[PDB]
């Protein structure tokens, strides 16, 4: 945003530096080199700003933007949840075979070469712990949400 | 022999003492197996007449079978011990795993993302 305003070019001819700083409040944000190419100062100046908000506005936009309705009280495609629970594990086997591959070239060339050298082909380590999180969060949520409705509904 | 289902051999040891009297100990030994036979009448048996389980303890025909037969079931009938082998009420419990497992799921979620 950075609201600016003109400075007198007459005072530029005077060689006199304007605006007479009495408070350490304006020299806090550093101007860009691209606006420094332009006449931000030689012809204009920056102003430090903020914003005015209140609890009248904070709650009525916090409590309203991303809000579910009854969505977590469902079963999430009850035939296909367990189908997906194999649709990840099946290639997780072969990725665990890559985890049965990449550990075996350790105690070798130093691992900084194992940092540069692995920029063409995938690692089993990060990709492995990814699907652990995916399969975990896909299961425990549907598990607990399945079991509340037994209590609540009769 | 009291450890396994050796009953008859224990009651053979009731009277076969070479050492001394042991009378007060084989009388406790008598009561503590009296309620044990009186316990193992309570299976899924069929009709037993008034001779077989009448003679499994040590009696011919006193009213001690009236004491056990009115103590527990297997009711005094026409030469009959009645089998109430029901074992029906307790299964089909979804709600108890839906409380205990409802605890253990969140307890799985505690040591899953929150730092300890």
């Amino acid at each position: 945003i950075d609201a600016f305003r003109l400075i007198n070019a007459n005072m530029m001819v005077l060689g006199h530096e304007p605006r007479q700083t009495t408070s350490n409040l304006g020299h806090l944000n550093k101007p860009s080199i691209q606006a420094l190419i332009h006449g931000l100062n030689r012809h204009y100046y920056s102003i430090t700003i903020n914003y005015r908000k209140n609890e009248l506005e904070q709650k009525m936009l916090l409590n309203l933007h991303k809000k579910s309705w009854m969505e977590g009280l469902t079963l999430q495609d009850y035939s296909e949840h367990c189908k997906h629970n194999e649709s990840v594990v099946k290639e997780m086997l072969e990725l665990a075979k890559n985890y049965n591959k990449a550990v075996e070239e350790e105690d070798k060339m130093t691992p900084e070469q194992l940092a540069i050298k692995n920029v063409g082909k995938q690692d089993p380590k990060r990709h492995l712990e990814e699907h652990v999180d995916v399969l975990m969060t896909s299961n425990i949520v549907q598990c607990l949400a399945a079991m509340l409705d037994t209590v609540v509904f009769k | 022999y009291l450890m396994e289902g050796s009953y008859n051999k224990v009651f053979l040891a009731k009277g076969n003492i070479p050492a001394e009297s042991y009378t007060f100990f084989i009388d406790i030994l008598l009561d503590t197996i009296r309620d044990e036979i009186a316990g193992c009448i309570e299976k899924a048996y069929e009709k037993i007449l008034f001779t077989e389980a009448t003679r499994i303890l040590f009696f011919n025909t006193p009213k001690k079978m009236t004491d056990y037969a009115k103590k527990r079931g297997w009711v005094l009938g026409p030469n009959n011990y009645y089998s109430f082998a029901s074992q029906q009420q307790k299964p089909e419990d979804t709600t108890i795993p839906s409380t205990e497992l409802a605890k253990q799921v969140i307890e799985y979620a505690r040591q899953l993302e929150m730092i300890v």
